[PDB]
RNA sequence: GUGGCCUAUCGAUCCUUUAGUCCCUCGGAAUUUGAGGCUAGAGGUGCCAGAAAAGUUACCACAGGGAUAACUGGCUUGUGG
RNA sequence: UUUACUUAUUCAAUGAAGCGGAGCUGGAAUUCAUUUUCCACGUUCUAGCAUUCAAGGUCCCAUUCGGGGCUGAUCCGGGUU
RNA sequence: GUGAUUUCUGCCCAGUGCUCUGAAUGUCAAAGUGAAGAAAUUCAACCAAGCGCGGGUAAACGGCGGGAGUACUCUCUUAAGGUAGCCAAAUGCCUCGUCAUCUAAUUAGUGACGCGCAUGAAUGGAUUAACGAGAUUCCCACUGUCCCUAUCUAC
RNA sequence: CUUGUGACGGCCCGUGAAAAUCCACAGGAAGGAAUAGUUUUCAUGCCAGGUCGUACUGAUAACCGCAGCAGGUCUCCAAGG
RNA sequence: GAUGGGGAAGCUCCGUUUCAAAGGCCUGAUUUUAUGCAGGCCACCAUCGAAAGGGAAUCCGGUUAAGAUUCCGGAACCUGG
RNA sequence: UGGUGAACUAUGCCUGAAUAGGGUGAAGCCAGAGGAAACUCUGGUGGAGGCUCGUAGCGGUUCUGACGUGCAAAUCGAUCGUCGAAUUUGGGUAUAGGGGCGAAAGACUAAUCGAACCAUCUAGUAGCUGGUUCCUGCCGAAGUUUCCCUCAGGAUAGCAG
RNA sequence: UUGACCUCAAAUCAGGUAGGAGUACCCGCUGAACUUAAGCAUAUCAAUAAGCGGAGGAAAAGAAACCAACCGGGAUUGC
């Protein structure tokens, strides 16, 4: 459903444009503590050893 | 001043006679008559105006062919002398 | 409630626009024979100005191939375009402003105006006065062309639309303040009835979802979703975010 | 001894469901599922003899009411004087 | 289950005029034997002009007043693009 | 949406909306698939969008407190706690607020003050020349508005 | 003074109708003279011009306001101090 | 606002040049002759819509109880043939 | 439910028409002066502006004047706002009722608007108000019980014939 | 070249036919609400009123893809 609407839509895309997007969008800040809390899920037990 | 200096500005008809009735009701920039709907090949009639449908029914008329049929069949549609 | 004066507007009873004094739609040459396999030449009758538009248009006369006449094509005028200028649209045409090349033939960095969108439709990108179109790449296999619209986007056309080369005449005219509603007044006096503009916030609310209160405020937000349907889309349509940015 | 020492401690129709009879019916004739009946309970209406239910109107409307408020008058005189 | 095809369906233009394939004629081209290809394939100092089934060439007619065919203007498929 | 110019437009995305090209079994229709049954049928798996999870957004709707400690800091609520400005203002209940001025005398006016019931920044804040059949106060001139009434003309 | 017009100038993010109709130019189709023509955009001469409206008021009495209503209702001309 | 078309159970709706085989124009040729056949030209594409827009052409004098740029006398002009 | 209205008025379009006399004195330009130059000053010219005083015109602030069974179902008088434009207006034309149009008052849409007018459904319903037509004779009450979205009403018992 | 066939046209071609009226009754489509439920939404009013199409002296229906379950009846319509 997602990949449906990339084609309609953002076919005829570069990745300057993405990334502007994306930053004007906001959810590359989302990506970034999706990952971030992978870290302290890592971390958290590291601490705990 | 809606009312009597208002009136004072009422000289454009928005009706005219209508060909098939006569009646004043033919409006001028809709070009139909608000009676009988001409030019409309039926005639404007509804069963919630029965008094207006007694009004311009058969019979108010003249009836100029329709007089003496009852009496060419009375004696038979004949034809001769 | 009543029906909303943006719903109204659809009829088209009063909102339609004033083309009294137009002179013609302004769009390019039909590509018949001569634009895509050579070129052909041109002459510069007058330019004009149109009713209600903030460009100038150019009368440009061309003869008929095919029978012994003249036709006249409304262009709109690229900036620097005399009277008597010749002009030459086609495939083979010089690279010179007011020409009416392909976007296939032109190098990176041209800037054209006038685009069409697919091969034939006669004029549809960067028609308003100052704008332009930039060709920002070629893709010869599956022949397309990249081009820099003038809301900022990239399209991705043929390279067989045409395009006038240069930009469009009377640049620069949204920098001098109307200063009086009179100005304004007559701006919108020969584009169309929707002026001026009362606020809805200042109605009733029989009139628009805006309207009513005992102090004129909005109410709910003001960011309305685009499934909403009509009489509800009154507002900031699908606004992805507000206010003033720093 | 047919609940709580006595005086309070609780609930119709329709619908669903359970128990009993394993009985009656599915109407051209049968068998088996399914469904519908009979007798006794449960699911609940606290506005508790039991409608399924948010506001605003200073833009307002109708039928009425002195059975009913917002003056005066009348009785009263706490309060006031 | 992933990709292409066109005739259904959909959009657009034109007074449905130059579509596709092949061939000439030039240029590049390296040919490893003879041509593999690829580009072109009448118009750009100038606010003139461009029309009479087209002049010329050629073959007929029955010469005369002229008339017709081919070429000029390459073939093939009738898919308007 | 706000409403010339000048000068600025502070803090808050927790809520309600709006918006993502994120991530993906939680919710999860019809059709379709599988099992059981003699079948009606029942049960499961799978399951689109949207919800739910994760971001953004206040010139979007809006909000801009407490309690301690000691102007300051730390805590709660609920995200942040009213910044620049302005004020008994058309917004201040108490209130005829307090001080000054204006007058013989002022619940009026003006200038200040501010724990402001309940001021405040495009809900726009402050300022502002010119303009106003807008609202209010004072002064000069002027007068039957008045002391206090009288007289004349036409109808 | 009223009015017509000419050449100008200012203004605009406003640059301020269309068609019937008439004329000219380019072009050279065709028709053409010598005992004769060719021309009726030169002059004179001949015939016909159908249909419907046509009076009057246009307002403190002819229109609209229940009316012979101090109301309303478009426009042209405009003497002397 | 018809037609070609396309919707609508339908009264009817859309659209005005649209996915139409949409017509008439002059020269003449023939002088059984009527107007076909010799030809050649052209593709708008119904129609309605202004007594203030555009637009062929008339003035003076006289005349009635009541009409006149309309009648009478004189003097012009335009269109069609 | 089905029809009729933009002759008033709201708005857009098309085509026409109308608008004394003054005041202020914008750009552009000319002459003189000064300056070393940038440029400044003085005197003219010119005639700009959704400028201003004020007629016709358009409107309607106050007297809370007149009138208020009127001249008039909105008028009269004085005082006023505005008066070259976002001006005023004729005719043609477009928009029609949960619809139009609105510089926004719920205003206007034929003296009708917080949903026009006409006819029909329709003799709509009303626990509510009003009325309900001759005489005499005999008998003769109740405002209490129980239940009801019951409290201005019913059912039921009682009282009465 | 000529003659067929198929399909599609044009004629002020030869001859015809349709429209509109009426509408009490008839055959269809479309389609409410007032009202009742002592409120009201399913229901009711009502498969009605209004609207539209189409006939006749009647129309429609009609000679069983019927009713039955009996010792079976026998087109339709109406009481
Ligand atoms: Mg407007
Ligand atoms: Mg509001
Ligand atoms: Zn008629």
């Amino acid at each position: 459903g997602k990949l449906k609407k990339i084609q309609k839509k953002y076919a005829d895309q570069d990745e300057t444009e993405r990334l502007l997007r994306l930053e004007a969008l906001g959810t590359l800040k989302g990506i970034e503590k999706q990952q971030q809390r992978k870290k302290e899920e890592i971390m958290k037990r590291e601490v705990r050893e | 001043g809606k009312g009597t200096p208002s009136f004072g500005k009422r000289h454009n008809k928005s009706h005219t006679l209508c060909n098939r009735c006569g009646r004043r009701s033919f409006h001028v920039q809709k070009k139909t008559c608000s009676s009988c709907g001409y030019p409309a090949a039926k005639t404007r009639s509804y069963n919630w105006g029965a008094k207006a449908k007694r009004r311009h029914t058969t019979g108010t008329g003249r009836m100029r062919y329709l007089k003496h049929v009852s009496r060419r069949f009375k004696n038979g549609f004949q034809t001769g002398s | 409630g009543r029906v909303i004066r943006n719903q109204r507007k659809g009829a088209g009873s009063i909102f339609t626009s004033h083309t009294r004094l137009r002179q013609g739609a302004a769009k390019l040459r039909t590509l018949d024979y001569a634009e895509r396999h050579g070129y052909i030449r041109g002459i510069v009758k007058q330019i004009v100005h149109d009713s209600g538009r903030g460009a100038p248009l150019a009368k440009v006369v061309f003869r008929d191939p095919y029978k012994y006449r003249l036709r006249e094509e409304i262009f709109i005028a690229n900036e620097g375009v005399h009277t008597g200028q010749f002009i030459y649209a086609g495939k083979k045409a010089s690279l010179n402003v007011g020409n009416v090349l392909p976007l296939g033939s032109v190098p990176e960095g041209t800037i054209v105006s006038n685009v069409e969108e697919k091969p034939g439709d006669r004029g549809a990108l960067a028609r308003a006065s100052g704008n332009y179109v930039i060709i920002i790449g070629h893709n010869p296999d599956e022949n397309k062309t990249r081009v820099r619209l003038p809301s900022g986007a990239k399209k991705v056309i043929s390279s067989d639309a045409r395009g006038v080369i240069g930009v469009i005449a009377g640049g620069g005219r949204v920098d001098k303040p109307l200063l009086k509603a009179g100005r304004a007044f007559h701006k919108y006096r020969l584009k169309r009835n929707s002026w001026p503009k009362t606020r809805g916030v200042a109605m009733n609310p029989v009139d628009h979802p805006h309207g009513g209160g005992n102090h004129q405020h909005i109410g709910k937000a003001s960011t309305i979703s685009r499934g909403a349907v009509s009489g509800q889309k009154a507002g900031l349509i699908a606004a992805r975010r507000t206010g003033l940015l720093r």
